[PDB]
């Protein structure tokens, strides 16, 4: 993505996943690692990874990348410290619901529900 | 003009003429006739509002010529139609119940009720 | 209060509203701002700072960055630095203030770092000497005497409660240090109150006489009448009372 | 505490809420157990508290039903009235402990509804007041009490006709 | 007998050949208790 | 229904619907009342109760426990009770009567011992 | 356990809640035909009124009051509960028939003494006319209503489709029909036993009347008692949930020190 | 109930009931209402209010920080004040006269304040 | 498995119980002082699954359609699903079948609730016939479940009929 | 139950009905009481002392106790060395 957007300038979105499945995996590695699992199993430098990845997209002089993550959250608890990190990330939030798909609303976005802040 | 009522419906709520048994024999009514306020015996009642006329059996009630020439009918419950052949079986029943039996006074009411039919 | 409510920016009108007071002549007056910007994304930073340069606030106000980015020993001396350039101020007497966002984040830090010594994870998994730290960071904030130059150092340290969970170690335990507290109501922010204040769980003891007289005298008793608002829809759901009516009148204006 | 609960042959449940609530001794008698029951207690006492358990057990499923707002019939009433009556008797001011000899009567008058009938507010009053009235006059039967342990038909029926006696206060 | 009850047992008798839906039958048809009391005591509820 | 028969099977399938019944019943009972239900659920609430004392059987060595002497049915006699309950023929028969109970005979029997 | 008890218990809530949903609609159901009744019922009623207004007839004592011999249909009962006992303050020696269970309660409370006659068996009931009429025979018979100049009837009036107040009127006796001014435009013999007649069908038709008019307002009250009941068991689920969620969290943290502590040996 | 009195006793006893009695029945309370629940204990749920809104008293120390002058309250005072209350003798005055303010004296002055 | 697969055919390979499987992968770890994780399970549980549930396949046909229908048994202790073993088992499968208690209970064997049951590949490997008849089953059967919450009195007749149909 | 809310007064409820069959007779029935206190402070101990005086069941009851500041093994060691008592 970042040749695109260093050196070809251009603008660029990046699909991800499950970023569940993005924190599921950094906790691991830091089991594997043999470090003291921080609250919740996570890694303790689920943030500072994290962080990296969600600092390398954005809008540089040259381009910018741009991703769309994919967030399966943990068990429905957003409460959970894993959903609470990715939403310092996050500027927008889609709610797409198959409630709403049901209503034969295909976008199958939950108007209400979503919710920016690059609304404004 | 004519109210015509009844606890859980209306039969009729410019009326012409109405024939009705009353504690006074049979009255008819037409048109203006002067305030009244009769008991209304249990009855069989022609209604006729212009010379349409409607045939009723009535189970009695109260009748009162207002001043302002509303013929304020209550009764509790009616057609003629609806009450008519079981009903003549089920009154036979009823005659032998008055040679034993409040329920002798109610029997010996059956047996007015019994005259009431025998008027169909 | 809560996560990205513009919770920085309740602390970003204060700053801005010394203005008339940060370019106001008097140095008593002049406070020299401190915004201590701690695991946040360096982007957003970037456009705050084009805000304050927008505002022309820069000039009188300093930003320390520990990004998001910016590695957990970095962040756990960013606070710890900051209060240093704070301290030059108090210590010219002059006044100054330090907004601390998000401490809560330090405390993150911290526990990474006491995870990654080895040492042992203290309750609700952050580091049993996480009161140390911060009560030896909270206490530098002062008024000095006269004698001492009359230094400030005003602290706004700004912590972002998840799920307003306000009995959480972190909370209770910066609680406990601060005099007044200033939590905010999510549910009324977004119910189109901004800024959204919890008339109650908002608290200070300590800026009631040190506001203008002015704004004492006018502002007496509101906080009770406005408890009396609180009171009023809290058993709406008071009385068709023309005195509890006017109340609800009065409070909803 | 759950190592314990098995070694122990019972547990003596106590319930700081029920101490709140006014029942003092509190004892939550719904975890209060002895598994293998009565035969270590004094015969006497235990031909009376019989039916006490089952009482109060009742008492304890019946008013929980009433605080759901759903109307009482007469027979959940009557459980009730006998219930509440018998959780007042229940109470005793700490460091006051009563003689076997003295306490075979209270449960023998409560068991035997006398006390059901008996007004909630004044059973304080009549516990002292009958246990007056014995020691007046059937002092002899609290003596047989004491000295037997055991009470005979006809101490049983002289034990009613006590109660009944004392059913004037 | 009172004219409100004789009404009454008229109103029932014409509800029989029958036809009649259920609730001209359920005013014509319901069962019920009277209990009196007293100036306190209550003479027992007595089906109406 | 092989295992052990298709009647020990059916008779302990009705038990196991009428108790899951009066279970689910036993919330609504809660608040709502048991008169708020219908003349059907009633009757199942009413032998369920019947049913729920009729489990109820004392035991040999709570001749010491309960001081109550025990009680044992034949297995044969046990299915048969069962059955007779469920059809509702002894549901002219208390529901106490049916407490610390044995065989048939015995729910007949307490129904009689309460009747005097 | 905190999570085992918070869960149960959040359970018994959950389930409430449905339970409470259900009987508003249901409720809102039962309230068409309670409505339906009462608006042809009234209207009956208005062509008796317009022989007593026109008539001018007006008005010990009698106090009658409807309510049912169920509760949870909220403050039906005891809004009637109270301004029966705002007028048993106006006359506390007057006779109170309870046609209720429940508002027989409250009143038995204020004067037991007053509570004469008392009906059981109409509490759920809808209107009917037999019933009233029945009532009406016995009233007069055991009450001797005539005798009391005075009758009262105590009722609610659905004010609104949310509302209810409670509302009362009387009961013309035949003394008070006989002397009457307006009484000879409308023409009956002075041998007609026509007061005491029509005093007697007005004391069914008007206590039915009071019966469908309180029907009505009760079952609305219910179904919105029923309906906040759904929205206050929904506001502590949501209290129990985050206390539900964070005790979750709880557990796995605790038991992640002690693995944690066992891993360090 | 010799140690501090019978009388000290008795009245603490009652607040102490009386308190537990009503934040027993919050949950009930909260999901219906008071009128959905017992009229006996609606009275004694509007005894407690006003019990509960009594326990108030601004400190002197407080009196800063709440902005209402102390209230000092004797301890021979107090068992007359609380006796008071329980007996109801002064309930029939607002709640909010209760609320905020220390003895039994000044209860009915703030209800007299309140009157205007 | 894989010989079946490999000579292109078919197979169904039920893993019963992949719950005990995760305990003796515990007490395997744990024994040889490898990390311990979430609810004390070795925390590549989640990879020693994956590898398993991922080595079930349906060939390209090219390489002759190789299928290896899998169904694992996955035992809920409790009831619960939130735990480490069900949630990361529950994501890895696609599909679920869950059973409830109180079905088993009221004798419908199976007691299988397919409300909390889904098939994503589904209707592609549903009989033709059967997905026309059983369209219209799907529907009254989530109305059902709506009308579940009408169990009382006073109700439409939409509801009455929904019962019966539902019920039956 | 929780602690000592009258906890302790539960213990000393038992030695006062017992003091009838100490005082009295019957030897074998005379219950000696002995009365373990572990991890409480000496004033408390010096209150039921007292109160135990005044009720002159010291008379036949043993107080064994590891008071709050006495050790931990002493607090171990101190129900056993009560049991062989």
């Amino acid at each position: 993505a970042e040749y695109f957007r260093d050196e070809e300038g251009q603008d660029v979105l990046l699909f991800i996943d499950n970023i569940f499945r993005f924190t599921q995996a950094g906790s691991e590695v830091s089991a594997l690692l043999g470090r003291i699992p921080s609250a919740v199993g996570y890694q303790p430098t689920l943030a500072t990874d994290m962080g990296l990845l969600q600092e390398r997209i954005t809008t540089t002089k040259k381009g910018s990348v741009t991703s769309v993550q994919a967030v399966y959250v943990p068990a429905d608890d957003l409460t959970d410290p894993a959903p609470a990190t990715t939403f310092a990330h996050l500027d927008a939030t889609t709610v797409l619901s198959r409630g709403i798909s049901e209503l034969g609303i295909y976008p199958a976005v939950d108007p209400l529900d979503s919710k920016s802040r690059l609304l404004d | 003009k004519l109210q015509f009522a009844l606890p859980h419906e209306t039969l009729y709520s410019e009326v012409t003429q109405v024939n009705l048994p009353a504690k006074s024999g049979r009255i008819g009514v037409l048109a203006n006739h002067v305030p009244t306020v009769e008991q209304l015996l249990p009855g069989v009642v022609e209604v006729m509002e212009g010379s349409n006329s409607k045939k009723f059996f009535i189970s009695g009630g109260f009748a009162t010529v207002q001043p302002d020439s509303q013929l304020c009918v209550t009764a509790i419950e009616a057609p003629l139609e609806s009450f008519s052949e079981n009903i003549k079986n089920l009154l036979a029943e009823a005659k032998k119940n008055v040679s034993s039996s409040r329920e002798a006074a109610e029997a010996a009411i059956q047996v007015e009720v019994l005259e009431n039919l025998q008027s169909v | 209060g809560d996560r990205q409510t513009g919770k920085t920016a309740v602390a970003l009108d204060t700053i801005l509203n010394q203005k008339r007071w940060n370019n106001g002549s008097d140095e008593s007056k002049k406070l020299y701002c401190v915004y201590v910007a701690v695991g946040q994304k360096r982007s957003t930073v970037a456009q705050l700072v084009q805000t304050l340069e927008q505002h022309d606030a820069m000039k009188y106000s300093i930003i320390v960055a520990a990004t998001a980015s910016e590695a957990a020993p970095l962040q756990y001396l960013a606070p710890f630095t900051a209060a240093s350039i704070g301290e030059w101020f108090r210590d010219n007497g002059k006044h100054a203030l330090i907004v601390y966002d998000d401490l809560s984040k330090q405390a993150v830090a911290y526990r990474q770092l006491s995870l990654l010594l080895r040492r042992p994870p203290g309750r609700e998994a952050y580091p049993g000497d996480v009161f140390y730290l911060h009560s030896r960071l909270l206490e530098r904030a002062a008024k000095l005497s006269e004698k001492e130059g009359s230094g400030s150092l005003t602290a706004l340290p700004v912590i972002e409660t998840q799920g307003g969970d306000v009995s959480a170690y972190i909370p209770t335990n910066v609680i406990s240090i601060t005099d007044g507290q200033i939590f905010l109501e999510a549910e009324l922010f977004y119910k189109g109150i901004r800024p959204a204040i919890n008339v109650g769980l908002s608290v200070s003891r300590v800026g009631s006489a040190a506001q203008v007289k002015a704004l004492k005298q006018v502002a007496g008793s509101l906080k009770l009448f406005l408890a009396q608002y609180r009171e009023v829809a809290a058993f709406a759901q008071s009385d068709l009372d023309a005195s509890t009516k006017q109340t609800l009148v009065r409070g909803e204006r | 505490p759950t190592n314990v609960i098995s070694i122990t042959d019972g547990q003596i449940f106590l319930e700081a809420e029920l101490f709140y609530k006014g029942i003092r001794p509190a004892i939550n008698v719904g975890l209060s157990v002895s598994r293998v029951g009565s035969a270590a207690q004094v015969k006497a006492l235990k031909q009376v508290a019989g039916s006490l358990k089952l009482f109060l057990a009742q008492y304890r499923e019946v008013a929980a039903f009433a605080q759901f707002g759903s109307d009482l019939d007469a027979s959940t009433k009557q459980t009730l009235v006998r219930g509440e009556r018998l959780t007042q008797l229940l109470k005793q001011n700490q460091y006051s402990p009563l003689a076997t000899e003295e306490q075979v009567p209270l449960i023998y008058a409560g068991v035997n509804g006398h006390l059901d009938g008996i007004e909630l507010s004044r059973i304080g009053e009549f516990e002292s007041s009958f246990l007056s009235y014995l020691k007046s006059n059937h002092n002899e039967l609290l003596t047989e009490i004491r000295e037997k342990g055991e009470l005979s038909k006809e101490l049983l029926a002289s034990l009613k006709s006590a109660t009944e006696s004392f059913v004037a206060t | 007998i009172s004219y409100a009850a004789y009404l009454n047992v008229a109103a029932q008798a014409i509800r029989s050949t029958e036809l009649q839906t259920a609730s001209v039958l359920n005013r014509s048809q319901t069962d019920a208790f009277y209990t009196q009391y007293k100036n306190a005591s209550e003479p027992t509820p007595i089906t109406k | 229904a092989a295992v052990v028969g298709q009647e020990h099977y059916d008779v302990a399938s009705k038990v196991q619907e009428t108790l899951q019944t009066y279970k689910s019943l036993q919330d609504i009972i809660a608040i709502l009342g048991m008169d708020e239900l219908s003349e059907q659920d009633k009757l199942t609430v009413e032998r369920a109760r019947k049913i729920q004392r009729f489990l109820s059987q004392p035991f040999a060595v709570a001749e010491v426990f309960t001081g109550i002497p025990g009680k044992l049915v034949r297995l044969k006699d046990t299915v048969a009770s069962f059955k007779a309950v469920l059809e509702g023929k002894y549901d002219n028969i208390p529901e106490h009567a049916f407490y610390m109970v044995g065989g048939i005979e015995d729910v007949v029997a307490k129904a009689e011992k309460l009747a005097a | 356990a905190t999570l085992k008890e918070v869960e149960m218990r959040l359970k018994s809530i959950k389930n409430i809640e449905k339970i409470t949903k259900t009987m508003k609609i249901v409720a809102s159901t039962r309230l068409s035909k309670a409505e339906k009744a009462k608006i042809s019922a009234k209207k009956m009623d208005e062509a008796e009124q317009l022989f007593y207004k026109n008539a001018e007839t007006k008005n010990k004592e009698l106090i009658v009051a409807i309510t049912s011999d169920k509760g949870l249909c909220g403050s039906i009962h005891s809004q009637l509960a109270k301004a029966v006992r705002r007028h048993l303050n106006d006359q506390p020696n007057a006779d109170i028939v309870t046609i209720g269970d429940k508002i027989k309660m409250q009143l038995l409370r204020t004067h037991p003494n007053n509570i004469k006659l008392s009906i059981n068996g109409i509490g759920k009931d809808a209107p009917t006319f037999q019933e009233s009429a029945l009532i009406a025979d016995k009233l007069l018979s055991v009450m001797k209503a005539g005798t009391y100049p005075k009758i009262s009837i105590f009722y609610n009036d659905p004010v609104s489709s949310l509302s209810f107040e409670p509302s009362e009127k009387p009961i013309f006796n035949a003394k008070t029909i006989e002397q009457s001014p307006s009484f000879g435009k409308f023409e009956i013999d002075t041998d007609a036993n026509v007061p005491r007649d029509l005093f007697e069908y007005t004391l069914a038709n008007q206590m039915l009347t009071a019966m469908a008019q309180g029907y009505a307002a009760e079952i609305s009250a219910r179904r919105n008692a029923m309906d906040n009941a759904s929205k206050n068991a929904g506001d502590m689920i949501n209290r129990y949930s985050i206390l539900y969620n964070r005790t979750r969290q709880a557990v796995i943290t605790n038991e992640l020190v002690d693995i944690i502590t066992g891993a360090s040996s």
